[PDB]
DNA sequence: AGACACTACGAGTACATA
DNA sequence: TTTTTTTATGTACTCGTAGTGTCT
């Protein structure tokens, strides 16, 4: 379990064995990461848009932010995360995504609201944003805009331009 | 906490049968005296009401009011997975989660849990069907079947008219001109068969027959179907259940 | 808040031939039409807010008095148009038995066929050549090219044009005597220079221009209905100095609003519909205004990409 | 409850009364309404003007709490075909209202983009049924509607958000949350938002994130300039002034300082020296042609990557060999 | 009551069709023809279409009619028909008309007599062929096309009928009427003589109490681009205002009733090469709209068009001070700027809001940069067949490396242009010295990386320049290629 | 204004759906003797005419003669709605631009009319004057479409020898059938009678056939009369009337 | 009870695109 | 005077195995 887990980052490549795996152990991207930690204690957290050069940490500072937020239980039960090697046309936009935001958050369990907040919102990530099309952005608008109750959305690219 | 047993498990299959291409998107509230559920179409034209008390279950059990919202699609898709012989059991926890459907068998060990995810829906639920209606009227479930599959082959419009105990299925199109004239009758060895009419005023409203198609699927449920019909009044079609009722409210079209 | 009113549009529609203020020719050609009967197949062209289908909708009642219900088949771009739609319903229209005056026929009339699929026109060719003396076809379009050549060889082709400042001015002057609406020339000026032709949108201006001030004056006009965008864009590109045609940019279309996607596909059709400079000038500025608007397309819009649009308009205005 | 939704979508105005900046258009609406002569509506306008707000603050004044139900609110999450149009919006059009009685709305939000047929289907069904429906269109470009169904409604052009308006915007927030804002800060918010109220509330709620306090301090321009990355107008003229007229070196050096010490980036650079020069007066135009074109081409260059210095250093040379023509 | 026909109800179309073959307007020849082939058609039919006259007409069982629209194929074709003493069955693209649809309804008349020709007339017997069909398909042209399609069973009954069976269509020169390019006698339609519609507007026009002069007939039918039914409605059309046209209302009629067709995808090119159209008088009567339009008119073709033949001209709008090879390379950079255009048109993202740009720099700006005389001919474009070619030699290099691949361990281009000009000296070069005994050599080469027989056919022609087997491979003795094949097919190789 | 009668719906159905698919549109005709209908297949090869007298309508009132151009689709998809147990009625005016098929129950109080709206044909009614036919025979009905389901699996051409008192129904692997005319006296239908003057040789068609092959409902008996140089007529009696078909010849 | 007309959801084929 | 071209969502047509209500 967690034994296994630790062998298996000592024997991987160290970009992937030293991935920061809170928020604290970013060290220069610190402006975004403060307002991260403090609404973490609230629970008012925005629609995000990571943009910057590659290699700076947005995925393993929202990998870190969605841990810390959720724990490892409800990790995998209150995340979508969309990479740029999936479908990502308008279909999958409308039928996926949408259903994913019209679903109600998961109960968390007992050991869940014991040590993390557990806010009442999940976050559905899409990473390499760059790569999506113009009108499969387009229809994220009022999914993101209407669910934003339930749902929380975060973009994560390199050249901020290719976002509509 | 929820804990609905039903007798059987054909049942619940029927009941979303009657609606199923009808409307996507339910919110089923459970309440102490038995499950109720708006559903308004995808065109906002006519909305869908269920309400099955708890005589239709074997077993009930309702702490409190939950509102468990889901689509029809993956109801059906849950639902077509049971076997009809075995017993359906809807289950739901404390706070409002994914509805435990659990397939019981009477004779093997055969115990089949299914989760469905809820969805967020909008809980707009309003009081509707506390007006006065002009018109009353009551009729067998294959009569009305065959008179709205008739005339929706020579029209895609309905126009009702409730006259001086007189009914009208008038179906006006391209290729020809239908008229249905029924009148109000009740027999004694067969009290199922009447056509019962209780008319204040005179009604004439039309309807699409896209929907009328739709509506008439109910039919397999009950056999007595109650029409309520008022200038200005959405289109009450009542199938009754043995616990609850199913009621279809249709819009009128815009002369 | 109960219930609201018609439009303007819609109220005062035309419902005779007379009322209608349009191309002279075209209109009286088709009074004399409907007041001596046999309507040939047509095809109306034009652009929007012109006449073109109140034109036809009141050929079609004037010629058919009370019969309009059973003899006029009504088929717009909202209904299916398909080949199974002309091979069945339009076919049994033409087909069916109808006692009119010896002087009338069945009309069609088909709303936006620039929009009906190639099968169906094609199909459409001998249904309305085989009951040709029992059914007439009346096409209302925008662009006769998209009708195919065989059908337009066998109906006559009316081409309307746009409404001259005289005309439109007469029928909001008719609408004003008809409504009591207090006006000012200057505010009707600008109505007309705000519509550029097109008489429902004066109309929709008029109404919206007294329902929220009252008075229908240039400044109230200009206060709700901003300057048209390809006269303010033409007068961005045909600037003499850079500083003036960036203040341009700057003031009317960037500070009020106006994206970039927009301000440069007005400046490829102006420069496109240009006449004053020559055509390897306007084939240059066309070449420039494309090199902006590959940018523009992949997220690089900003008001830097138009400001050297226009510098290097300008460097090639520059000889 | 609302305390967990952003602060985007917390202060979303539910009364026409709430939406600011647009006071012509909002009183003509509301005289629309009130007369009853309410025309198909066109609002045309940049991201976060508010034509969102302003439609369903009006569907709610217009309907009461009942809005959700009597209005058909189609947008581009939902598929808008030609059979969609033909079905949904013709069966909404054609029958009557199902909890009272009065005419029915259909909010096209962000109908900029439905296909060409779904347009041309749908031109026909606005003029066919316009005495029991309307219709509402919202739109970002007016060049993606078809000029037959431009022409049927009334255009509405929602400007940016002028100053007194975000600045009452602002201060309503402030008044809500327990919150001060600096003068200066406050001027500085309303520069780096270009009429974009989403902006603004965005960045309000990240320098509140950012205070790291009980809110006994006040916001200042360092917090603002620092939450979002921003470069300082001091900053700013300090590298033009260090370009204009120190050595290449100099100007090198002082670049890298600046952009290094506060991880500033290239294209704010740009984009604020852009600002900057704009009232910058100059002789013959020519140098404006070659500082405009070299510093939009190092914008699309940047716009896809490549080597940060190198491009810096072409800015420095750009800007350079314009003003080498100005004298 | 419903028999009786009103002149003031039917259309002038209708009213003054032709009754009679000699009232037919042009095209005389094209008429007689039709009528000599349907006349000896059971003459031919009798000897199994194996007897060829001097007419040329009597070895297709069919016939088609192809033209413009509008100058009366039908009509002659049924007149003809009719007097000829035949059962008209008459079938268009208006009826369903697909496969299914034809071996249902009507591969059941291909070989069957009429029923009706018996009760029509059976006391006197004028012809022996009035109980014959003949199958009138109009409209072949619309057809769905493809694959599967009514086309092609019309193309194979074509082949095998009794009746006579004519086909009337618009466009001759399309894709889906190719199978149609062998089987049945072509007939052209072509624009009719000024004289006869003359007479016959003449005609029509005394008798609807018209005045008109013969001064305004050629500008009318030029106009029109002959289609004599437009010219009959735009006379019904304009005749119920104005009573007289002789030259004062013909501009503002011919302005009004201009025929705004698409030109061919060779007229475009000869339009958008013409040098007058550029000039300072030709830009201001056919403006950039109109240039836009007829790159429009045809957008798949333009561009390929006019890169084919945009350096087979003469220009005549050279600036001062600028050759031919100067313009030449800038409609060539323009070129290549519409061809990066269209590449972001047809890619991801489908950016075709950028069509109308694609329309000047790869077809408008070009032109104008040289604009001038045709100095040879319009040249199709060739890069489309080239393309073609490439993409099957793609193929088979693809297999050929991919045959390979176990011992080169390279690219397809590496082995292209690495591994080809050895694999050739050691496959063919041994049967050039070594007559027929190096075959053992070869087999074994080919073995060692799994060559096969096509594998070494396709090899042999990928070499240009100066290496070309198609003449070294008959070179080789006949005998050697016999031994080679026939050892290929006996001895076993591993795939 | 016409007004005819039936005593039950069932008759003009199945009169209807003999005939339902060789055609389209069908010219009714109604004078005072009765109403008389023929309808060309769309490909011209099969003439399918049918005449009913007053005996089959309870009331029949026809005051001047007047023709009905209707559609069988139509038609067909409003007979549909009728019932076997309803009296159907077909009511005219003047100048008849529909024609109206009313429904009435005799023991429940539903009245159901249905308005269809004719069509324009082009009325080229062919005299149907009598022809000396070769040969003329007859035999049941439901042999005749058992024998042409048989020969219609295994090819198209179906061709029909009648020589020296012997029928012969080839098709062309290659089967045949040969029939006998044998007449018996307990068995009066199936007296498959034969009136030969000369050898006839004809030659018809798959679907045709089968087409008309399911009109055999009306009569347990069909006539055949066949001729060299004439159509062949397949003839059902009816209870009043009689339906005919008629159908060309291939070529030799 | 079963056969087969009626039928409506689904895989395949193209056809445009300002 | 003539043949072809990668891909991406919307639109229209077609055959078509399939699921179920109905009649000999
Ligand atoms: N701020 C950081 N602090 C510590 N390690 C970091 C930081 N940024 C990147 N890394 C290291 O770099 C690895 C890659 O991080 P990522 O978040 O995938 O980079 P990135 O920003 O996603 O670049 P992309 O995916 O090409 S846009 C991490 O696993 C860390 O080992
Ligand atoms: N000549 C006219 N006289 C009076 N009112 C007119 C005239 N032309 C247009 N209108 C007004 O404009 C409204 C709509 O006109 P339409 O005929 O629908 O426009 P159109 O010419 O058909 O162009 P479309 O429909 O957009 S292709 C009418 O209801 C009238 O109120
Ligand atoms: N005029 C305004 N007054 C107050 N708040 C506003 C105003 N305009 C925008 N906002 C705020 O910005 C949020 C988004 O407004 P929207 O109306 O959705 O923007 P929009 O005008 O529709 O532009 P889009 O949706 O990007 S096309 C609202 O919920 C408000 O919080
Ligand atoms: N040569 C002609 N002389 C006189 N009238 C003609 C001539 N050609 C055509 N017409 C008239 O045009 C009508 C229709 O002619 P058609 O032959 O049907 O046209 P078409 O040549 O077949 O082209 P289509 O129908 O588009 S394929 C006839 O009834 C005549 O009134
Ligand atoms: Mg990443
Ligand atoms: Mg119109
Ligand atoms: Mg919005
Ligand atoms: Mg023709």
């Amino acid at each position: 379990s967690k034994l296994a887990a630790e062998q298996s980052l000592a024997q991987q490549p160290w970009v992937e064995k030293y991935r920061p795996k809170n928020l604290d152990e970013v060290t220069a991207q610190d402006h975004a990461v403060t307002v991260l930690k403090k609404t973490l204690k609230s629970a008012n957290l925005p629609h995000m848009l990571f943009y910057g050069p590659p290699g700076t940490g947005k995925t393993s500072t929202i990998l870190a932010l969605t841990k810390e937020l959720y724990g490892p239980d409800l990790m995998k039960s209150r995340i979508l995360e969309l990479n740029a090697s999936d479908e990502r046309g308008i279909s999958i936009v409308r039928e996926k995504v949408k259903n994913f935001a019209r679903l109600t958050v998961s109960k968390p369990s007992k050991h869940d609201l014991e040590n993390y907040p557990c806010p009442p919102y999940k976050i559905i990530i899409l990473d390499e944003a760059d790569s999506m099309t113009a009108d499969a952005q387009s229809a994220l608008r009022r999914t993101m805009e209407t669910y934003s109750g339930v749902t929380r959305f975060c973009l994560i690219c390199n050249y901020v331009t290719r976002i509509i | 906490m929820l804990e609905a047993k039903f007798e059987e498990a054909s049942l619940f299959k029927r009941i979303i049968d009657g609606f199923k291409d009808c409307v996507q998107l339910v919110n089923f509230q459970c309440k102490e005296d038995g499950i109720i559920a708006q559903a308004v179409d995808d065109s906002r034209v006519l909305l869908v009401s269920l309400e099955i008390g708890v005589e239709a279950f074997q077993e009930y059990r309702c702490d409190h009011p939950v509102t468990l919202g889901m689509d029809l699609t993956s109801l059906s898709k849950i639902l077509r997975c049971g076997n009809n012989t075995d017993t359906l059991t809807l289950i739901a926890d404390n706070t409002p989660d994914s509805i435990i459907l659990l397939f019981e068998d009477t004779k093997k060990d055969r115990i089949a849990e299914y989760s469905l995810k809820l969805m967020d829906i909008d809980a707009d639920f309003l009081k509707i069907e506390e007006l006065q209606y002009d018109s009353t009227l009551s009729l067998p479930s294959s009569e009305f079947s065959k008179i709205v599959r008739d005339l929706s082959q020579l029209s895609d419009s309905i126009n009702i008219m409730i006259t001086k105990e007189t009914i009208k299925f008038v179906a006006d199109g391209d290729i020809g001109s239908g008229s249905v004239i029924i009148k109000p009758f009740v027999d004694m060895e067969h009290p199922e068969t009447s056509i019962k009419l209780e008319m204040d005023q005179p009604v004439d409203l039309t309807f699409g027959a896209k929907y009328l198609l739709d509506i008439i699927k109910g039919s397999s449920l009950s056999d007595r179907v109650g029409i309520r019909l008022s200038s200005e009044a959405p289109a009450l079609f009542q199938f009754d259940l043995k616990s609850g009722f199913l009621q279809f409210f249709l819009a009128p079209k815009f002369n | 808040t109960l219930s609201l009113q018609l439009p303007w549009v819609e109220k005062y529609r035309p419902q005779v031939l007379s009322d209608i203020v349009g191309n002279k020719e075209t209109i009286d050609r088709l009074q004399q039409i409907a007041k001596d009967g046999n309507m040939p197949h047509m095809i109306i062209s034009g652009m929007p807010g012109i006449g073109k289908t109140t034109s036809v909708h009141c050929l079609a009642h004037e010629l058919l008095g009370r019969s309009y219900a059973d003899g006029v088949l009504e088929l717009n771009a909202s209904d299916d148009r398909g080949i199974d739609v002309v091979r069945n319903q339009i076919k049994h229209f033409a087909q069916k038995k109808l006692h009119l005056p010896p002087g009338k026929h069945k009309i069609v009339i088909l709303d936006e066929a620039d929009s009906m699929t190639a099968g169906a026109q094609q199909a459409l060719r001998r249904t309305m050549e085989l009951y040709s003396n029992s059914t007439r076809f009346a096409f209302a379009c925008n662009q006769s090219n998209k009708i195919i050549e065989p059908l337009q060889s066998r109906c006559a082709i009316l081409r309307y044009s746009k409404l001259s400042d005289e005309d439109v001015l007469k029928r909001l002057l008719q609408i004003i005597k008809l409504e009591d609406v207090k006006y000012t020339n200057d505010g009707l000026e600008a109505i007309i220079f705000t519509a550029e032709g097109d008489m429902r949108q004066a109309i929709n201006n008029l109404q919206s221009t007294v329902a929220g001030h009252g008075l229908v004056n240039a400044d109230n006009v200009f206060k709700i209905v901003d300057s048209p965008h390809p006269l303010i864009v033409k007068k961005m590109l045909l600037a003499s100095n850079l500083e003036d045609s960036i203040q341009i940019l700057r003031t009317d279309l960037w500070k009020k609003g106006y994206s970039s996607i927009d301000i440069v596909t007005t400046s490829f059709r102006v420069t496109k519909n240009l006449a004053q400079v020559k055509e390897s000038v306007r084939l240059e500025m066309i070449k420039e205004i494309g090199l902006t608007h590959m940018r523009i397309l992949e997220g690089v819009g900003t008001y830097l990409q138009l400001a050297s649009m226009l510098a290097k308009i300008h460097k090639l205005n520059n000889k | 409850s609302k305390e967990n939704l952003p602060w985007v979508e917390k202060y979303r105005p539910e009364t026409l009364d709430e939406v600011y900046g647009q006071n012509e258009v909002i009183t003509t609406v509301r005289k629309f309404v009130d007369e009853g002569k309410l025309p198909h509506l066109l609002f045309y306008g940049p991201p976060g003007t508010g034509k969102t707000s302003t439609i369903v603050a009006l569907a709610r004044e217009i309907y009461g709490k009942n809005y959700s139900n009597m209005v058909l609110e189609l947008n581009a999450s939902d598929d808008r075909g030609i059979d969609v149009v033909r079905n949904q919006i013709k069966d909404f059009a054609s029958t009557r209202q199902i909890f009272s009685k009065g005419f029915k709305l259909i909010i096209l939000d962000e109908a900029d983009a439905m296909t060409n047929a779904a347009q041309n289907a749908l031109r026909r069904v606005i003029e066919r049924y316009t005495k029991n429906t309307r219709f509402c269109v919202l739109a970002n470009y007016a060049h993606k509607l078809t000029p037959a169904l431009l022409s049927r409604c009334t255009r509405f052009r929602f400007q940016p958000l002028p100053q007194e308006a975000i600045e009452r915007r602002i201060a309503n927030v402030l008044v809500h949350e327990k919150l001060k804002l600096s003068p200066n800060a406050e001027k500085a918010l309303i520069e780096l938002s270009n009429g974009d109220m989403r902006r603004v509330l965005n960045v309000l709620q990240s320098c509140k994130a950012t205070l790291d306090n009980p809110d006994e301090d006040e916001i200042s321009d360092d917090v603002i300039y620092e939450c979002c990355g921003a470069p300082r107008p001091s900053d700013l003229k300090a590298v033009l002034k260090s370009i204009l007229e120190d050595d290449w070196g100099t100007a090198h050096y002082t670049l890298n300082k600046v952009r290094s010490a506060k991880g500033l980036a290239l294209i704010d650079l740009i984009e604020g020296i852009v600002k900057i020069l704009e009232d910058y007066e100059l002789q013959n135009e020519e140098t404006r042609v070659h500082l405009l074109t070299k510093l939009a081409d190092i914008e699309y260059s940047i716009s896809k990557g490549g080597n940060d210095q190198i491009q810096g250093s072409a800015v420095i040379g750009a800007i350079k060999a314009s003003f080498e023509n100005e004298t | 009551e419903r028999d009786n026909v009103r002149e003031e109800d039917k259309l002038w179309t209708v009213k003054y069709a032709p009754t009679n073959l000699q009232q037919v307007c042009g095209n005389k020849g094209s008429v007689m023809k039709l009528k000599n082939w349907l006349a000896n058609w059971e003459n031919s039919k009798k000897n199994s279409f194996k007897h060829a006259g001097k007419d040329g007409s009597g070895v297709f069982r069919a016939a088609m009619l192809y033209g413009p629209p509008g100058i009366g194929k039908t009509t002659a074709a049924h007149l003809v028909a009719q007097e000829l003493g035949y059962d008209i069955l008459e079938q268009n693209a208006s009826d369903v008309r697909s496969k299914t649809l034809l071996n249902a309804g009507v591969k059941n008349a291909l070989d069957n007599m009429s029923v009706v020709g018996y009760f029509k007339h059976n006391e006197e017997a004028q012809n022996l062929n009035g109980k014959h069909f003949v199958i009138i398909m109009d409209e072949v042209d619309g057809m769905s096309g493809g694959d599967r399609g009514g086309v092609g069973q019309l193309a194979q009954f074509c082949r095998k009928t009794s009746t006579p069976l004519i086909l009337i269509c618009n466009e001759r020169n399309l894709p889906k009427m190719r199978p149609f390019d062998r089987v049945c006698l072509d007939i052209q339609f072509r624009r009719p003589d000024a004289n006869s519609i003359k007479s016959r507007l003449m005609t029509i026009a005394i008798r609807e109490k018209f005045k008109l002069d013969p001064n305004v007939i050629d500008r009318l039918i030029q106009t029109t681009r002959g289609d004599i039914r437009q010219v009959i409605n735009l006379l019904s059309t304009i005749s119920t205002t104005t009573k007289t046209i002789n030259h004062e209302n013909i501009n503002e009629i011919s302005k009004a009733w201009e025929k705004n067709i698409a030109l061919k995808p060779f007229d475009i090119a000869h339009k958008m090469l013409d040098g007058q159209i550029y000039s300072d008088i030709g830009s201001r009567n056919f403006t950039l709209n109109d240039k836009i339009a007829l790159y429009f008119d045809d957008f798949d073709f333009t561009p390929l068009m006019i890169q084919e033949n945009y350096l087979s001209t003469r220009p005549s709008v050279l600036k001062p001070g600028q050759s031919h090879l100067e313009a030449v390379a800038e409609a060539a950079n323009c070129i290549s700027l519409g061809d990066i255009v269209e590449k972001k048109i047809r890619s991801s993202e489908q950016l075709w809001s950028l069509l109308p740009l694609h329309a000047v720099l790869s077809s408008v700006y070009p032109a104008s940069k040289v604009a001038g005389h045709m100095a040879g001919r319009i040249n199709f474009t060739a890069w489309l067949g080239q393309n073609s070619k490439s993409a099957k030699y793609y193929r088979l290099l693809q297999e050929i490396h991919y045959h390979t691949r176990l011992g080169t361990s390279t690219d397809k281009i590496g082995l292209r242009l690495d591994y080809l000009p050895t694999f050739r000296k050691r496959l063919l070069d041994p049967f050039l010295k070594q007559g027929a005994d190096a075959i053992s050599s070869v087999i074994e080469v080919m073995d060692d990386y799994y060559l096969t027989k096509e594998d070494w056919d396709s090899i042999m022609e990928f070499f240009v320049g100066p290496d070309v087997t198609t003449a070294i491979i008959k070179k080789i003795p006949a005998t050697v290629k016999s031994g080679f094949t026939r050892k290929y097919n006996s001895m076993t190789h591993p795939v």
